[PDB]
């Protein structure tokens, strides 16, 4: 359904692309979004993006940081990191549902989940 | 004047999810503020809008359908959904500019010893189209005998009861849903 | 002596349809006809025997698999269907060689005020193989977020038991199924 | 699902021939059956025919006349009628069910059903 890719081993201050692709839907009626979670503690709120892509919101602690976008030429979307801080080291979800919520941040909110990123 | 949304959301009583119940809100001022600070509501999903760019698009009508469905059928009130909640009691059309709105009650559709009088469409001959009600009880011939309202053997009655009891798990338990399918002609 | 009929047909308790019940018959003279000459059973049907030929054919095991259903679910016991209890509580493989066998129960299995001691699995991840059963009780991850065994919100219990009274309909009272697969293989 | 020809006016005498295809299943699984309803009274059993061709069974009333035959290289199955005496004008229906039943006088042991052929 969700494949994803990227995520690996940084520089601890370099860059990272996460990316994440859709094999079973349309990827133009799909609102998107990405999540984070670390062992031992709950699955937190990485961005959001809606349909055509003017409509992104982004997570109270990753502001400025990550750029999130989606290109429908080929059904994918990306987050591309810019910081990497010792503290963001945890495993990438990304997560469509066909409609979009207002509660964004609602993991209850996605029907369709990804596999994980690497930790 | 703001639009009702207190006889919509804060209502006594709800409809069953066969017999639906659909209001047409016209000739106001759309105030969804209402929706936004309330934390009550399990689900908020829109479909074709925004969910916070409702108030800039002025609407001819806004048409909110009320019932009361289980948790587990919430899901199933969405475009592109099959159930039995979804082709044969509730169906929403693949082009759907709307939001759905969706929260437990189970402190008030639950009653001890079991609150059965909300009902749902469990056998129905073809699947609804988008947006029709059925409110026939008419006996549903399942098997090749013509039943001529009887109600036997391979003749059953559609409409099955909810056994919505204070102790079930939150999936089972009444959920409220309202769905506000915002209608754009060439009019005033 | 003659093949144990009256301990699969007309025993005490039949179990539910989750955890159906599976005896092996074998090293007996197959004596059927005490279903040719019983006339309570609603539904006899076989397929791949013909349904009186089933004493000249000599087989190695005769599997007789016991369960209660409701009556709207009567018809999806049988090679190529599906349901609730066709893909998650009993599945027939599409070659099937054998008998199925359903009759009204409804003065055995339905008390007063509701026999809820007959379950049947209303969720499962992937559906059942043919000749598969699940006895697990683990909590069903509908949504997102694991579970872990609270069942709470999108997290049910698969399990829903059976509303069995002596008012329902005739199509929504107990029945009995009994399935007489035949299984040949080389050995005596 | 189940198409159907043959029936009309007859001479009171002659013969005729009933038809039924099927459209939609294998044909090679699926037993078949004749029934017959006049408007007045409840539908009768005309014949039924399992798999194969070989076990054919008839009404206690149509014994001799009516020959029940299928081919499967066209997914036919036929009713040859010969006497047609003046109290067997009725509404003829073509059953297919993927078993074979004990009962198999009883039109409840045949989930598909085909159309009506002329009174």
């Amino acid at each position: 359904q969700l494949v994803e890719s990227g995520g690996g081993l940084v520089e601890a201050g370099g860059s990272l692309r996460l990316s994440c692709v859709a094999s079973g839907l349309t990827f133009s009626d799909y609102t998107m979004a990405w999540f984070r979670q670390v062992p031992g503690q709950e699955r937190e709120f990485v961005s959001h993006i809606g349909w055509g892509g003017s409509e992104t919101y982004y997570a109270d602690s990753v502001k400025g940081r990550f750029t999130i976008s989606r290109d429908n030429a080929k059904n994918a979307m990306y987050l591309q990191m810019n910081e990497l801080k010792p503290d963001d080291t945890a495993v990438y979800y990304c997560a469509a549902d066909r409609g979009s919520s207002f509660y964004y941040v609602r993991e209850s909110e996605y029907t369709f989940w990804g596999q994980g990123v690497t930790v | 004047n703001l639009c009702p949304f207190g006889e919509v959301f804060d209502a006594t009583r709800f409809a069953s999810v066969y017999a639906w119940n659909r209001k047409r809100i016209s000739n106001c001022v759309a105030d969804y503020s209402v929706l936004y600070n309330s934390a009550s509501f399990s689900t908020f999903k829109c479909y074709g809008v925004s969910p916070t760019k409702l108030n800039d698009l002025c609407f001819f009508n806004v048409y909110a359908d009320s019932f009361v469905i289980r948790g587990d059928e919430v899901r199933q009130i969405a475009p592109g959904q099959t159930g039995k909640i979804a082709d044969y009691n509730y169906k929403l059309p693949d082009d759907f500019t709307g939001c759905v709105i969706a929260w437990n009650s189970n402190n008030l559709d639950s009653k001890v010893g079991g609150n059965y009088n909300y009902l749902y469409r469990l056998f129905r001959k073809s699947n609804l189209k988008p947006f029709e009600r059925d409110i026939s009880t008419e006996i549903y011939q399942a098997g090749s005998t013509p039943c001529n309202g009887v109600e036997g053997f391979n003749c059953y009655f559609p409409l099955q009861s909810y056994g919505f009891q204070p102790t079930n798990g939150v999936g089972y338990q009444p959920y409220r849903v309202v769905v506000l399918s915002f209608e754009l002609l060439h009019a005033p």
